[PDB]
C-alpha cells in the first residue's frame, strides 16, 4: 500500500504493474476495523458519540468511492483500471517528452504539472465518449435489413471469434 | 448493385500540384467501407488507404483520402514522377463491387505541335502482297487529338487502327502510330497518302506527301 | 511477406473453358479472404468472387454467376479458378489477391481491403497458331523510322535498337488483338538523316512463342 | 509416442523436384510447427523452412522462396516439400525436424526447439548412372593394408573384413566426389604384413544399388 | 538477420575435462530463445538443452546452459565418452531460426604418431588405367595430419581424394588414407612416389620411398 508513490513514474510503472500498487483495495478493504465491530459492543451507555461521526466517515468513504466509480462509467472505462481514451492530447501546453515522463517523474510531480486543465481534461473526455461515439454506435445497427445479408466481412468474423 | 463513379478526366496537372479527384458512387456504401487503390499498368494495383480513413504502414503520407456517403475524395498533395498514373477506389461494403472508372495523372507541359512522319510500306512485306501504311506524330502535346486519313481521298475507319504511347518521362510528350493494312495490287493503284491529323498543336492539318514509288 | 504466385499466362481454343491457379506464400492460406479481380487490357479494374478456405465460403460475381468456380486446397495449399466459355471478351487481366491484416504480419485482425496481391497474368485467348512474322525498314535533319512487327502469333513482342545501344527517344507501340486473326506492332524511335550511312540502326525483336529473333537493317 | 518416418532414400537430378514426407503418428500433430531442416552428411545446419497444420500458417526460408512449397495433410499426417530445381549444392539429409514440447509424450507446453527428428534422407543430385564396382587392394612393427572401392555409383556401398568377423582396427573412411561427380570410399584394416603370410586377410566388397557382392584376400 | 558463430571452432578435450562451448547472436534474440544440439552418425541432431537455460527430459543432467543477453554458454563439468561428436546452437527468435555451425567435442587422447605405409599401385586398377599409389596413417594424435602429395617428390595439386576418419573409439585416434589419381601411362614415365608427410605429433617425418615398379 503506497510502496512506491514516491517512485519516479517508470519505477511507479511498477505501481501500475502491480495493482496501482493496492491502492484501490487499500481504498475499500482498510473499511474492514468498523465493518468488523461496529456491533460487537452488547452496551447500553443511553448515547452515543460515535453513532454519528463513525457513520460520517463511513458514507463518506462510500460516496467518495462510488464518484469516481461513476466517472469511470461516464467514460466508458467501467471495470478497467487503465483504459485509453479517443480525445487526443490536445493544444494543452504541457507537451513535453515521452522519456522525460515515464522515466523521471514522481506521480506526485506530475500532479504539479497537470494542475491546472484537469477539469477541462475532464469535461473533455465525455465529449469524445459519447457525443460521437455514442452516437456513431447508434448508427451502426439502426439501418441494416441487410445486416444477416454480410458477404465480405466474414473474415473479420472468424478472426474475431477465435482472436 | 453500387456503380461506383469516380469523375474526374485527365488529371493533367504539373508535377506539384494538389492531386483531388471526384471519386463517387451511385449510391451509398453500407459502413463507408472503401478502399483506395493505386495501379500501373503492368504491375500490382496497390491499397493506399483501408476503410477510406487510415493508412497502413508502408504506404507513403501524401496519398490521403476523404469523403463519405456516397461519394468520397482523395487529395495527393506531392505529384512525384512514380506516381503519374490511373487511380481508382473500390468498396467493401455491400456484397458486390466495381472498381474505378479511370483517372489518369500525368507530367504537365505545355501545349505543343509535333514533328509529322508517314511511312511507306516496305518493299519486304509489299512482296508477299500486303502493305501497310503508317503514320507517325512524333512528341505531340496534349495526347488528346484526332486522326483523319486520306487514302485516296476519303475518310478511313475501321482499317487504320491507333496505337499510341503514354507520356514518355524523358520527353514529357507523347507518340502515335496509326496504321491501315493493305495489299500490293491496291499499293499499285493508290497514290495519296495522307493523314490529317488535327490537335491544338495541328491546328491545320498537315501531310508529309508521299506517293506509289518512295 | 505474403507473395501470391500465380500461375503463367495461357493460350487456349475458344469456346473450351479454363482453370488458373494462385499459389500462395506466407502468411496463412485459410482464415483470410482470398479473391480473384478482373481487368481488360486497357480497361479500369473488375472485381469478380472470391473463396475464405477454412469454411469453403464462395462469394460469387453478379452477373459471372453459374459460370465461375472457384476453389481452396489447403493439403496442398494453393486456389484454382475455373471459368468456362473462352471467348474474345473473356480476354483480360486476372489478378489473384488477398486480403490484408493490421500489423506487419499475416496472423492479426484483417482490413477488408486487398492489401497484398500477386503478380497476375492476362488471360487471353487463342484464335490461331503460331507464327514468326518479318521485321521492316519503315522509311521517312531527323529521319523517322520503324520496325514494323506485324501479323504475328502470339503476343508479344519487344523492340531494342543497335542491341539496345541506341536507348533514349525510344517510343514503342503496344500489340494489337487486330482483325486478321493475328497481332501486329508497331514501334519508332528518333534519329537524324544524315547518319544513315555511318550509323545503321539495327533493330532486335523477341519473340518468344515463335522463336524469331533476328538482326533487321533500318537503312532507308 | 511421436514418430518421424520418411520415404525411402532418393537419387535426383539437377533442375528436376522431389517430393520427401514426414509421416507422423502419434501426439499432437496439427498444433506443433511441422518444419524441416537440411544438412550436408556431417555438417552444420540450417532450417529449410516449415508450417503449421492447424491453419496451414507457412513461413519459409528467405534463401529458399520460390524453391519450397511445404504442403500440410490432416488425412495422411505428412509434409510433402517439394523442392524445386534440385541443385547438386543443395544435395543433403533432409531430417525432417519437428518442433518438440513437454510432456507426457509429446502434448505438452510446446518449447520452439527441434526435439522430435525423422532420420533423414540423403538427396543425391548427380547426372550419372548406376554403376557397381571392383575392389581393389592394395600392396604394400603393425603396419596396415585394406581394400579400396573407387568408380562406383551412386551411394552406398557395403564393406566387411573376413565377413564381419575381424574387427582388429577396422577403418572404414568418408565419401568424396570426383571431378566427374563421382562417389569413391575406402576401408582399411591395421593389421601387418608379416602375419599376412600366415592368415590370410579377405575383403568383402558389396554395392547395394547393384548387388556385386565379391570377396578378396590379400596377399603378400 | 540473425547470425549465429558457434565458439570456439573446436575443443580438443579429455574425458573428464571441462567443456566450455559457447553460441554468439548478433541482435536482440528475447526470451531466451537458444537451443543446444549434437548429431552422431546414424543419428539426427539430438536436443540435449533447449532454452539455453531450461532442461529436456531424458538428457543427462551434465549437460547445461548459461548465458543470458546476446550472447549464451554450454558447460559441462565432467566428460562422459558418449557427450563426443558435433555440438550445434540454435536460436529460433524470430521467423528464420538458424543453427549454431558446430563446436565438435573430440576426445583427446596422449601424444600418437601414425604408421605411415605408402603403397606402390595395384595392378588391377593399373590395367583399367589408374595409379594406386596410396599413402595411409594410422592412428595419430591430434587431428592435424597433412600429408604431401609428393608427385616426383614434389606435391602437385589434383590427386588427393581427402578422406580422415572420425576419432576411432577403439584407441581415441584417427586414421587417414586416400588414392593417386593421375594417368596410367602418366605413371609409366614418373619418378618418385614418397609421401613425406606432415603432422603435429612429429619430431620428424617418418618416410618410405619407392618409385615406379619399386
Ligand atoms: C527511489 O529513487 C531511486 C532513484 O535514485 C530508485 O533507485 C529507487 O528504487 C526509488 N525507490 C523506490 C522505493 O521506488
Ligand atoms: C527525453 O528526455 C531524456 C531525459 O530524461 C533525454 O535524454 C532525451 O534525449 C529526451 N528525448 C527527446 C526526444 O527530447
Ligand atoms: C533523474 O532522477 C534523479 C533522481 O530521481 C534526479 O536527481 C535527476 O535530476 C533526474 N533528471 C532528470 C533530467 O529529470
Ligand atoms: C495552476 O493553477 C493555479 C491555481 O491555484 C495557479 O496559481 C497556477 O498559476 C496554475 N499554473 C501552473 C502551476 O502552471
Amino acid at each position: 500500500f503506497l510502496g512506491a508513490a514516491g517512485s519516479t513514474m517508470g519505477a511507479a510503472s511498477m505501481t501500475l504493474t502491480v495493482q496501482a500498487r493496492n491502492l484501490l483495495s487499500g481504498i475499500v478493504q482498510q473499511q474492514s476495523n468498523l465493518l468488523r465491530a461496529p456491533e460487537a459492543q452488547q452496551h447500553l451507555l443511553k448515547l452515543t458519540v460515535w453513532g454519528i461521526k463513525q457513520l460520517q466517515a463511513r458514507v463518506l468513504a462510500v460516496e467518495r468511492y462510488l464518484r469516481d466509480q461513476q466517472l469511470l462509467g461516464i467514460w466508458g472505462c467501467s471495470g478497467k483500471l487503465i483504459c485509453c481514451t479517443n480525445v487526443p492530447w490536445n493544444s494543452s501546453w504541457s507537451n513535453r517528452n515521452l522519456s522525460e515522463i515515464w522515466d523521471n517523474m514522481t506521480w506526485l510531480q506530475w500532479d504539479k504539472e497537470i494542475s491546472n486543465y484537469t477539469q477541462i481534461i475532464y469535461g473533455l473526455l465525455e465529449e469524445s465518449q459519447n457525443q460521437q461515439e455514442k452516437n456513431e454506435q447508434d448508427l451502426l445497427a439502426l439501418d441494416k435489413w441487410a445486416s444477416l445479408w454480410n458477404w465480405f466481412d466474414i473474415s473479420n468474423w472468424l478472426w474475431y471469434i477465435k482472436l | 448493385e453500387i456503380v461506383l463513379t469516380q469523375s474526374p478526366g485527365t488529371q493533367s496537372l504539373s508535377p506539384g500540384e494538389r492531386a483531388t479527384l471526384s471519386c463517387r458512387a451511385s449510391q451509398s456504401v453500407g459502413n463507408n467501407k472503401l478502399a483506395w487503390y493505386q495501379q500501373r499498368p503492368g504491375q500490382a494495383p496497390r491499397l493506399l488507404i483501408y476503410g477510406a480513413s487510415s493508412r497502413p504502414s508502408g504506404v507513403a503520407d501524401r496519398f490521403s483520402g476523404s469523403g463519405s456517403g456516397t461519394d468520397f475524395t482523395l487529395t495527393i498533395s506531392r505529384l512525384e514522377p512514380e506516381d503519374f498514373a490511373v487511380y481508382y477506389c473500390q468498396q467493401y461494403g455491400q456484397s458486390l463491387s466495381t472498381f474505378g472508372q479511370g483517372t489518369k495523372v500525368e507530367v504537365k507541359r505545355t501545349v505543343a505541335a509535333p514533328s509529322v512522319f508517314i511511312f511507306p510500306p516496305s518493299d519486304e512485306q509489299l512482296k508477299s502482297g500486303t502493305a501497310s501504311v503508317v503514320c507517325l506524330l512524333n512528341n505531340f502535346y496534349p495526347r488528346e487529338a484526332k486522326v483523319q486519313w486520306k487514302v485516296d481521298n476519303a475518310l478511313q475507319s475501321g482499317n487504320s487502327q491507333e496505337s499510341v504511347t503514354e507520356q514518355d518521362s524523358k520527353d514529357s510528350t507523347y507518340s502515335l502510330s496509326s496504321t491501315l493494312t493493305l495489299s500490293k495490287a491496291d499499293y499499285e493503284k493508290h497514290k495519296v497518302y495522307a493523314c490529317e491529323v488535327t490537335h491544338q498543336g495541328l491546328s491545320s492539318p498537315v501531310t508529309k506527301s508521299f506517293n506509289r514509288g518512295e | 511477406q505474403v507473395q501470391l504466385v500465380q500461375s503463367g499466362a495461357e493460350v487456349k481454343r475458344p469456346g473450351s473453358s479454363v482453370t488458373v491457379s494462385c499459389k500462395a506464400s506466407g502468411g496463412s492460406f485459410s482464415t483470410y479472404a482470398l479473391s480473384w479481380v478482373r481487368q481488360a487490357p486497357g480497361r479500369g479494374l473488375e472485381w469478380m468472387g472470391g473463396v475464405i478456405p477454412l469454411l469453403t465460403i464462395t462469394n460469387y460475381a453478379p452477373r459471372f454467376q453459374g459460370r465461375i468456380t472457384i476453389t481452396a486446397d489447403r493439403s496442398t495449399s494453393t486456389a484454382y479458378l475455373e471459368l468456362n466459355s473462352l471467348r474474345p471478351e473473356d480476354t483480360a487481366v486476372y489478378y489473384c489477391a488477398r486480403e490484408g491484416t493490421t500489423g506487419w504480419g499475416w496472423l492479426g485482425k484483417p482490413i477488408g481491403a486487398f492489401a497484398h496481391w500477386g503478380q497476375g497474368t492476362l488471360v487471353t485467348v487463342s484464335s490461331a497458331s503460331t507464327k514468326g512474322p518479318s521485321v521492316f525498314p519503315l522509311a521517312p535533319g531527323t529521319a523517322a523510322l520503324g520496325c514494323l512487327v506485324k501479323d504475328y502469333f502470339p503476343e508479344p513482342v519487344t523492340v531494342s535498337w543497335n542491341s539496345g545501344a541506341l536507348t533514349s527517344g525510344v517510343h514503342t507501340f503496344p500489340a494489337v488483338l487486330q482483325s486478321s486473326g493475328l497481332y501486329s506492332l508497331s514501334s519508332v524511335v528518333t534519329v537524324p538523316s544524315s547518319s544513315l550511312g555511318t550509323q545503321t540502326y539495327i533493330c532486335n525483336v523477341n519473340h518468344k512463342p515463335s522463336n524469331t529473333k533476328v538482326d533487321k537493317k533500318v537503312e532507308p
